[PDB]
Parts: C-alpha cells; sequence; structure tokens
C-alpha cells in the first residue's frame, strides 16, 4: 500500500514538472513567435543587401 | 545605427538570462521531488 | 478570441509595407502562417493557403 | 525610438515628403517582454 502511494506520489510530481515546463515564461510558443518574426527580418534584409 | 546595435546587444543579454533563470527553477523543482520520494522509500524499508 | 487576436495583430504588423506587383501575397504570409501553425517547413505552409 | 523619429524627421525635411512615414508601431511587443526591437529597427532604418 505504501509503495502504490508512493507510485501515486511520482504522477502527482510529472504533472507538476509537465505544468511548469507549460506555464514557465520561455517556452515553445516564445520560440516559435521569434524564429517566425526574425525569419520574416531576415528575409526583407537580404533583399536591401 | 549605434543606439541600435547597442540595443541588440541588451537584446542578447536578456535572451540569456531568461533561458537561465528557466534552467535553474527547474533545477528546484527536480530537487525536492527527490526529497518527498526518499521519505516514500524511508517508509518502506522500515515495513521491510 | 485573444489569440487569434495575436495572430491577426502579427500578420498586420508583419505585411505591413506590401505591395502586391513586388512579390508574391502567399510567399510573404507564409512565414507568419508558419509560426502561428507551427508548422516546420515553409513549403508546407504554402500547402496549406 | 526617439532619436530615430528625429532621423526620420531630418529624412522628410532633406526630400521633401511630408506624407512618407516610415516608423511604424508594433515594434515593442509587451507580451513577449519587448524581445526583438532591434531587428525590426535596424530593418527600418534600413528602408529609410
Amino acid at each position: 500500500v505504501l509503495q502504490k502511494t508512493g507510485l501515486k506520489t511520482q504522477q502527482e510530481q510529472t504533472q507538476a514538472q509537465l505544468a511548469f515546463l507549460q506555464r514557465k515564461f520561455s517556452n515553445q510558443a516564445l520560440y516559435n513567435w521569434l524564429r517566425g518574426r526574425l525569419a520574416a527580418i531576415y528575409f526583407q534584409f537580404y533583399d536591401l543587401v | 545605427r549605434s543606439m541600435v546595435t547597442q540595443l541588440i546587444q541588451f537584446g542578447s543579454t536578456l535572451q540569456n538570462i531568461i533561458e537561465r533563470q528557466d534552467a535553474e527553477s527547474l533545477n528546484a523543482l527536480l530537487q525536492n521531488q527527490a526529497k518527498e520520494l526518499i521519505l516514500t522509500t524511508l517508509s518502506i524499508q522500515d515495513k521491510t | 478570441t485573444p489569440e487569434i487576436q495575436n495572430l491577426l495583430d502579427t500578420v498586420y504588423n508583419g505585411l505591413q509595407n506590401f505591395d502586391k506587383n513586388k512579390t508574391k501575397l502567399l510567399a510573404a504570409i507564409a512565414p507568419y502562417i508558419a509560426a502561428t501553425l507551427q508548422l516546420p517547413s515553409e513549403n508546407v505552409a504554402h500547402s496549406i493557403l | 525610438v526617439a532619436r530615430c523619429l528625429m532621423a526620420e524627421q531630418a529624412y522628410r525635411w532633406e526630400t521633401n515628403d511630408s506624407s512618407a512615414r516610415f516608423i511604424k508601431p508594433g515594434a515593442w511587443q509587451g507580451t513577449y517582454a519587448g524581445l526583438l526591437a532591434g531587428e525590426t529597427l535596424m530593418l527600418n532604418l534600413a528602408q529609410m
């Protein structure tokens, strides 16, 4: 029984890490936005050069 | 132009700082979860 | 939604300063679509348009 | 941004076009802590 409640504690800890990697500031959506904006600016600047 | 390249230096520094603090917070979270897990394994050894 | 509104704002600022006879509209909008729909390629964003 | 507007006024007074504008808003994005302004301002100075 103590083994079972230990595994449920591990599951809740995994849920906490996943909510942290979603709710932290520099998440994947930040880098998607940066790559899009930087790619557009980079292409236009390439044309001017 | 000199002002803009100064600003882009600040932008690079800010990007590095943000990624670094997120790594540190993740590390502290892993440590606390390890503490809870070692408590559970102690109780299991007592029952053994 | 505020997220689709953020898409609208990003594409609005992004494809501001556009002329039709300079270049293709689709190739111009393709990076913001590739980022906001999180698409890996740019030919995929061409395809879906 | 203030100095780039100074340069835009200098361009509008050298050649004669008051309606012609280059510095557009939206370079600052507060919902992403204002990353990547240097790119937009460098591109817009290049256009001028």
